[PDB]
């Protein structure tokens, strides 16, 4: 699960 | 941009800005974003991609897509991981290091072709009639309907043989039924050139 | 690689001023020295008018059977860069003697291209 | 056959 | 058959009769006698033709049409028709470096008599067959060319039959497109042009 | 066949011409043809072959298709098929070690003509087939593939076929369900989650 | 068969390629094919077997199910089913004293797959069989037995089927009488019971 679901893109965990 | 980082211009933005929000998700986005991108590093490709102000629901399938991407990856490597391509936790000095290096990993290159593959079933989603409802209408000139048909094929997913095969046998078999006659009748060989110039004057 | 501000101009004319006689020399304005991925990049952009675009497709893969009929070595394939490196076109291109790839291909479609014309 | 119908110019085999 | 001479097995005679009782003579009759009787001797051959008795008027037609053939062929007629040979002597001339083919033989006179009794039997002259306003292309032409393998014209003729008359009777909506094809166009461009009409 | 060449049963000859004379040419003559002839020699299939002569045009699209491979061959090309070579050197390249099969490559080329002629006489192509209002779904599919091994395309369109055009031609009260059930269904899924409707 | 190996007899292909390619795998298909291939050597049953191939989609139910008891096998399971092993082979396992039979184990395996595939075939569900108004009872029970012996439950299920499901469904001129005759009723006493009705 790399990007969740309305986080940016490219935004750090 | 590498040459050292450099910055992506604001009229590359703004164009690719422009792209996504006027030209809906018709095909063309797919090689006009690839023209946008060359040599672009993945914090670049986050910049450019969350630009994007509306269709944003669409947006997210392609953040999906992403994921499984990187999972399989995952999978591949038990050296950038999954997450490092999507630039989610490497640095930009990291991501310019890798792709200068002797031999360079091409991070850029892989999350390129990562969003194309999810512009793809964007795209496909986004088509809005299957291949094989193409209809020519009664009075429908010929050229109009070529044209329609090819647009959507051209929308449409499969291996280069069931393409092939649409070329050569869908077209025809659902002309209108004025052409459908002259169509079969010029024979299997025929280029396209000779069938549009034969119905041209209906 | 070509500026946006160019391959916009290429879009728009092709949208605008549909398809006309003036758009063949047209084409040559935009293409100089152009890599064959340069030549590709420029005419998938196109989003209308399909079916002209199968026409020329067609065209070049007449012209590229001649070719390769008619004859590392460019091979039939080779010149349209369908199967081919961005780093052997720079070579070709920059070895000494030149061979024009982006020549002969600029050839093909213009010959295609008049055939479009010749249609409308 | 360097292009069969419906495939991107450039596109590699 | 040979082996010394074999004698024909009892199942295959009775297909042999299935033939005939139920066939009424149809074009195919030829086909399954040239099969069912290959490779025997002259002596087998008027075994199954004691089944084809049972019809007084066809019987006839064929002891007229061997007659012919026999004076024709002056191992005398008489003897290759098995009429007064004996079953040894007829394997002699069959075992023989090189062979007198005497089955063979016979077997050519008998199909010209069931090609004589055939085109009796033919249901409808081939000027009298019309395509059907709805009916298949497809089924059109097995059922044409099972009475031109009737008529049963010399080989010239026919060409012109299948190359101009089947056109001709046509139906008016399938008439324009094979038409429409050219002179001279092969039976498999026909099919296809009129697949789904 | 070998046990020393022997030949067809003559009541086996009966059963392949009654499958040219009576089947049109449906797309299961393939199978029996492939099992009537097997183990057979070269010359031996030469004479089943004079059974499809009824067919002029029939017979001309296998003279084709043969001479392309003869020639395409080059036991030469005349040899294997027969047109040259005698039964006894026919066997000596079958009974052979390692064998040269002679037999098994002309029963190759023929079923290619028949692949050929079954094309012709197809009824309907695929795109045509739609399933009937009250047309039970198991009775559609059969019908489908019948027509499917007939219209003979590579391997991988036959694929994409199966998977959406199958499911596109349905009838609308069952599309609603095979649609439901998701892409890439196998066929074992299709007909159970439609068995009754 | 074994007499030696012996090849099966060209006819009997025929037979069975008849039965595939027309009985649309009705629930009669496996005692047919229990049938012509009786005392089979693995390698013959593989030669029958290139006949479902005609149906891609049927002909893979069998390579999986044929698989699975491959690997539960572990002649290894890859020379039973006479992928790797040769014919002299098989013989030697079936030709001993005393015999570890092959050629009945396979068969076997492929009438499980064959199973799978008549269910899959199977016109409609058990549960919606309901007797006619005027449909006399001497047919309804075969058209109820014939589906039965497809959906191939346990033991145990298919006599509660026949003993309650059965009457439940028959019409209600019928159901009076069948119920009236008691429980446990063998299936003699309800037929005899409504001969005529």
């Amino acid at each position: 699960p790399v990007l969740f679901p309305g986080q940016p893109f490219g935004q750090p965990p | 941009p590498i040459v050292v980082h450099q910055a992506i211009s604001p009229r590359t933005l703004n164009a690719w800005v422009k792209v996504v929000e006027e030209k809906a998700f018709s095909p063309e986005v797919i090689p006009m974003f690839s023209a946008l991108s060359e040599g672009a590093t993945p914090q670049d490709l986050n910049t450019m991609l969350n630009t994007v102000g509306g269709h944003q629901a669409a947006m997210q399938m392609l953040k999906e897509t992403i994921n499984e991407e990187a999972a399989e990856w995952d999978r591949l490597h038990p050296e950038p991981r999954g997450s490092d391509i999507a630039g989610t936790t490497s640095t930009l000095q990291e991501q310019i290091g890798w792709m200068t290096h002797n031999p360079p990993i091409p991070v850029g290159e892989i999350y390129k072709r990562w969003i194309i593959l999810g512009l793809n079933k964007i795209v496909r989603m986004y088509s809005p009639t299957s291949i094989l409802d193409i209809r020519q209408g009664p009075k429908e000139p010929f050229r109009d309907y070529v044209d329609r048909f090819y647009k959507t094929l051209r929308a449409e997913q499969a291996s280069q043989e069931v393409k092939n095969w649409m070329t050569e046998t869908l077209l025809v078999q659902n002309a209108n039924p004025d052409c459908k006659t002259i169509l079969k009748a010029l024979g299997p060989g025929a280029t396209l050139e000779e069938m549009m110039t034969a119905c041209q004057g209906v």
